[PDB]
């Protein structure tokens, strides 16, 4: 009983130690590039005029 | 006999912690400097949906971003027309205790579940002019917390017992199970590619699963209390979590560690729901103090507030086009802000 | 009007849906809802039989008044996550067995559960109806075994009345909230036919006081 | 003439002015604070029972202001005005007083309904019905007040003008005296029935309810008896300098009801006190 | 899903008659109903209409004050009472379904019809062709023009296409400009703008032979178009 759970825990914790990781700088730069490439199309940031708004009234 | 295994587990945990610590070269705030802020954001209510006579617990947008579905403590699932405010369908439920609902990406089916440990699937488009129960899925041992469609014949569910599952609607049987939690699973979120999903439980942990193989991939920690909300970044390489600590956190997959935390000294209540915005520049959170907050994603700054409810805010959502935001609450009224 | 011939029909459909919802809400507001709690081996089945999978349901009627009873003893999950769903019930029914006092200790577990439920933040102003079951067994054991196993401090006499009063006051002195709510105690056994009347009286009193408080007269 | 009615002696004039000024200030201040607490609380605002209290406060405020202005103008400066303006002021005062009594009547009916049908109290009473009855009552009060300006005038017709009010016939005065008495009797009967039923059920609440209902009935009767007594005697009897002087002092007693209504109905409610404490 | 129609026969001028329709297979209480008629050799003509809940009723200008329409929801029946019948009332009558909400398809199911014989500022829809020959495997096109713009401010263009085969009741193909119905192949297509519309067929089989009709639903009394026959 107490052996199967421990074996499962050790094996699962052993498979999570082989992942390849990248520096936080590279991961933090792609989010900033994504937010800059799609800023021209975001209605909630820049309110569009009252003509294209389907909820104007 | 077993002490050696526990020592090995401790050694592996220490090794993982060291490996994570080696990748931390620069914090997110340092990189996000010399960048112009977003400024104050003002949004106005535009609609108000009425006709629910109890507390509202869940809602979900449609892929056309015009139709809505919502659930209440009374046994009723209502489908709304956003632009005109007209009611299209009202569906009665056999059990009044409901906690979640979903909308098929095609618009043909809806799903419901609650304290009865069952998931009900209803057909919307038929040839008799009525809505009827299409399927009932059973096999969980605890209350259902969430559900999401993958296609017309697949769905994943989360239960109050430590397990998630994947179903086949045609046969009514389970095809995969996910068991690695010690607590209660409260929420889940699907990826845009529909290949991975993440979960959050009451043991203050989050897990990343693989749909095909059915194995856990990564585990994330850092919260101090139960996790009630979770959402995916539009890119699909990060996610955000909210707990009872009165704080939100942002996690990354490739780096495999935390990036930023959003908290304020004057906030001391829990968080009920979380959502992102198109391009992922604003983070919207619903709190227990009858309010909704808007945070800058790349900065700890708070860029607005959304206060129009007289009770707790249970759920919120954004459209696929990004035009409006919908929120529900325990005051029995849904609002739409633009 | 700026509406075509096909939007007026949609408006009419929506109005007919609103009418149906109104009727449904009106028909559902004439029932009295109760929540049944108590640990195992208490006598819940006995009272359930005396009055007419996850949560369980029950219905009965008395003097043209309809009661629904909710039993939630088969969940076995975290109670802090789904107990706020029941905020709004008229009253709560709690079951305790008098016999299992000598039998860590069942009586202390019952006291702990009662204290936890009574002083919750969602049930600030909900009354409680307490049932003490198996009086004959308690009266058949008290003669042989003293009432000192549970309470070493007890300094009374081995009599049914005194022991019952002692237990009742120990149970009744656990509510920190005294002005907001009140507790109605009753002694019963396996054979009775006047528990529904007690429930009816308590419910009428609670409803009258609630009405007299909503109108500001108190 | 408008010179004969004025009877107050130079000594009596000093008392009228000091009493009217100070008493009137308390009436406006008390009603103002009560209105804000029921306006700054979401819980109090939703309840369809505090609308009647707010209506009573507004009616008392308007009536106090108009009555004070007209009384000081008439009995201090000896102002002379045409029939139209005087009758307009009289109609305004009548409208305010009728609205106040109607608000009291509505509150009494609500509290009677609570005890009459405890199970069906919430089903019957609803917010839209409250708004409907509030607007119907105000409209009928306004119509009754405006009725005299259109026609029926004693000066513009042939009839016996009143002995207390210039240019008023002895028929509209009776009309107001005939409708106020009926409303007051319904407001004394509802409370008597409430007390009897509470006592019947009790056999703690009895002591409290009796201690609150006796006070309300005593205040109402003591404040609404003398004036209506003089008015009725006027219609059925002669007028003397002594009757004129006592009637002037009795009008002063009526304004005091506007300053005691806000301390019984506001303080006896615990939710209102809690909201006021929280706001502070 | 079926609708059967009773009544009809030979009547003398000045008489009265009653027609009934019985429905079975669907929620009859949540549908609106119409009556249409067809002369012995002419096109279709709308008659009357009932809403869901009998809260709205409409009549054609030629039967106002002479015909009556009624409904019975517990028994699932529809009734038409006719008085003072003239010689122009001889025709075959049909009963039709319609349900109105966002994204629905009205006029989707028709009846079989009954025959009645009597002893002896409206939009205009026009079609300028008839008896068009065709050979199997070819591509065909039909055109239609109106006398007013059917495009509304909300962006919808209300125009419907129907097909009637010899000896059979009409059938819906396109329930709005560029919207294919259910159960109909992808050969048919429809497109247009303003006051000019067209229906195109890629390749035709032997069963795609009959008469095609065009209808507008912008406002009452729902005028029809002329027929366009196809010959093999
Ligand atoms: C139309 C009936 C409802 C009328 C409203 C009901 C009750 C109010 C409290 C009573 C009177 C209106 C008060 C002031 C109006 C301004 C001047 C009144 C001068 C008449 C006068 O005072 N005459 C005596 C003899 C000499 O002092």
């Amino acid at each position: 009983a107490s052996i199967a759970q421990a074996r499962k825990l050790v094996e699962q914790l052993k498979m999570e130690a082989n992942i390849d990781r990248i520096k936080v700088s590279k991961a933090a730069a792609d989010l900033m590039a994504y937010c800059e490439a799609h800023a021209k199309e975001d209605p909630l940031l820049t309110p569009v005029p009252a003509s294209e708004n389907p909820f104007r009234e | 006999e077993l002490d050696q295994l526990r020592q090995e587990a401790e050694q592996l945990k220490n090794q993982i912690r060291d490996a994570r610590k080696a990748c931390a070269d620069a914090t997110l705030s340092q990189i996000t400097n010399n960048i112009d802020p977003v400024g104050r954001i003002q949004m106005r209510t535009r609609r108000t949906l009425r006709g629910h006579l109890a507390k509202i617990y869940a809602m979900h947008w449609g892929t056309d971003s015009r139709l809505l579905v919502s659930a209440s403590q009374d046994g009723k699932l209502i489908i709304w027309d956003s632009y005109t405010t007209n009611k299209v369908h009202a569906i009665p439920l056999r059990s009044s205790w409901v906690m979640t609902c979903a909308y098929a990406p095609s618009g043909n089916y809806v799903a419901c579940g609650g304290l009865d440990n069952i998931c009900s699937i209803y057909n919307l488009k038929t040839r008799e002019g009525n809505v009827r129960v299409s399927r009932e899925l059973a096999g969980h041992t605890g209350y259902l917390s969430c559900c999401r469609f993958l296609d017309d014949n697949q769905i994943v569910t989360s239960s109050g017992d430590t397990t998630c599952a994947l179903w086949d609607i045609e046969t009514g049987q389970q095809t995969t199970t996910f068991t690695g939690h010690t607590g209660d699973v409260m929420s889940l979120s699907l990826a845009p590619d529909t290949r991975l999903f993440v979960s959050g439980a009451c043991d203050a942990s989050a897990k990343l699963w693989d749909v095909r193989e059915g194995m856990c991939r990564q585990t994330f920690t850092g919260h101090e209390s139960d996790i009630n909300a979770i959402c995916f970044f539009p890119n699909g390489n990060a996610f955000a979590t909210g707990s009872d600590d009165a704080t939100c956190r942002l996690f990354d997959l490739r780096a495999d560690q935390e990036l930023m935390t959003y908290s304020h000294d004057n906030i001391i209540c829990g968080i009920t729901s979380v959502s992102f915005s198109k391009s992922g520049r604003l983070l919207l959170a619903g709190y227990d103090d009858f309010n909704c907050n808007v945070w800058d994603a790349l900065k700890a700054d708070r860029a607005g507030v959304l206060a129009g409810h007289d009770n707790r805010v249970s759920c919120l959502g954004v459209t696929d086009d990004g035009m409006a935001v919908a929120t529900g609450s325990w005051d029995s009224f849904l609002k739409i802000w633009n | 009007c700026t509406l075509s011939a096909e939007d007026k029909a949609a408006v009419e459909r929506s109005k007919m849906i609103d009418r149906n919802l109104r009727e449904d809400g009106e028909k559902a507001a004439r029932e009295v809802k109760l929540l049944l709690l108590g640990a195992g081996e208490s006598g819940k089945s006995t009272i359930v039989k005396q009055m007419k999978t996850g949560i369980v349901e029950t219905h009965f009627t008395f003097k043209d008044l309809h009661f629904k009873m909710f039993d939630v003893g088969g969940q076995r999950s975290e109670r802090k996550k789904w107990i706020h769903c029941f905020e709004g019930v008229t009253a709560i029914i709690f079951c305790v067995a008098l016999s299992d006092y000598d039998l860590m200790n069942r009586m202390h577990e019952s006291m702990k559960l009662f204290d936890s439920i009574c002083n919750n933040k969602w049930f600030t102003d909900t009354s409680i109806i307490l049932f003490l079951n198996k009086k004959d067994l308690f009266e058949e054991k008290i003669k042989k075994s003293p009432l000192t196993i549970c309470y070493p401090e007890y300094a009374g006499s081995n009599t049914y009345e005194e022991a019952a009063a002692y237990i009742q006051c120990q149970f009744e002195d656990l509510n920190k909230r005294k002005d907001t709510k009140e507790i109605y105690t009753h002694f019963t056994c396996a054979t009775d036919t006047k528990n529904v009347q007690f429930v009816f009286d308590a419910v009428t009193d609670v409803i009258i006081k609630n009405n007299l408080k909503d109108c500001g007269l108190f | 003439d408008i010179e004969c009615f004025m009877v107050l002696n130079p000594s009596q004039q000093l008392a009228i002015a000091v009493l009217s000024l100070t008493l009137g200030t308390f009436t406006v201040l008390e009603n103002l604070l009560v209105l804000c607490v029921i306006l700054h609380s979401r819980s109090l605002r939703c309840r369809p029972s505090y609308h009647f209290i707010g209506s009573l406060a507004v009616a008392d405020l308007l009536g106090s202001v108009i009555f004070v202005y007209s009384f000081i103008d008439f009995h201090v400066f000896h102002r002379k005005d045409s029939r139209n303006v005087f009758l307009f002021k009289l109609g305004g005062v009548t409208a305010s007083f009728t609205a106040s009594v109607g608000s009291l009547f509505l509150t009494a009916i609500d509290r009677y309904i609570s005890i009459h049908r405890p199970l069906a109290y919430k089903r019957i009473v609803t917010r839209p019905k409250a708004v409907v009855a509030f607007c119907l009552m105000w409209t009928i009060a306004i119509v009754i007040a405006v009725l005299p300006l259109l026609g029926w005038n004693c000066e513009k017709l042939q009839s016996v003008c009143s002995d207390i009010f210039p240019h008023i016939d002895e028929t509209y005065l009776m009309f107001w005296i005939g409708v106020t008495s009926v409303l007051l009797l319904f407001i004394v009967y509802a409370y008597m029935y409430i007390l009897w039923k509470a006592h019947s059920h009790a056999v703690r609440m009895d002591i409290r309810l009796a201690k609150t209902l006796v006070l309300i009935l005593v205040v109402l009767i003591i404040c609404w008896g003398p004036l209506l007594a003089i008015m009725v005697y006027d219609v059925f009897g002669k007028m003397n300098k002594l009757i004129k002087t006592v009637f002037a002092f009795c009008s002063m007693l009526c304004l005091l009801n506007s300053t005691v209504n806000p301390i019984i109905y506001a303080l006896r409610s615990k939710d209102l006190r809690h909201a006021f404490r929280s706001m502070f | 899903v079926q609708l059967v129609e009773s009544g009809g026969g030979l009547v003398q001028p000045g008489g009265s008659r009653k027609l009934s329709c019985s429905a079975s297979g669907f929620a009859f209480s949540s549908f609106g109903m119409h009556w249409v008629r067809q002369a012995p050799e002419k096109g279709l003509e709308w008659v009357a209409y009932i809403s869901s809940g009998s809260g709205t009723i409409y009549y054609a200008d030629t039967v106002k004050g002479r015909f009556t329409i009624s409904r019975d929801d517990p028994k699932n029946t529809l009734f038409l009472q006719m008085t003072s019948l003239r010689s122009e009332d001889t025709a075959m009558y049909y009963c039709v379904r319609s349900i109105y909400y966002y994204g629905s398809s009205p006029f989707d199911f028709w009846g079989q019809g009954t025959t009645l014989t009597v002893s002896s500022s409206d939009i205009v829809m026009t079609q300028a062709t008839s008896s068009v020959p065709v050979t199997p495997g070819e591509s065909v096109s039909i055109s239609c023009r109106s006398s007013k713009s059917l495009l509304h401010s909300n962006g919808n263009t209300y125009l419907y296409w129907f097909l009637q085969r010899p000896g059979q009741s009409p059938q819906l193909l396109i329930y709005r400009m560029s919207n294919l119905a259910s159960g109909v192949p992808d050969r048919f297509s429809g497109s247009g703008s303003g006051t000019a519309f067209t229906l195109t067929i890629s390749r035709l089989e032997a069963e795609d032979v009959g008469v095609y009709y065009c209808m507008q639903h912008l406002e009452y009394p729902l005028t029809f178009g002329a027929g366009t026959k196809l010959e093999l």
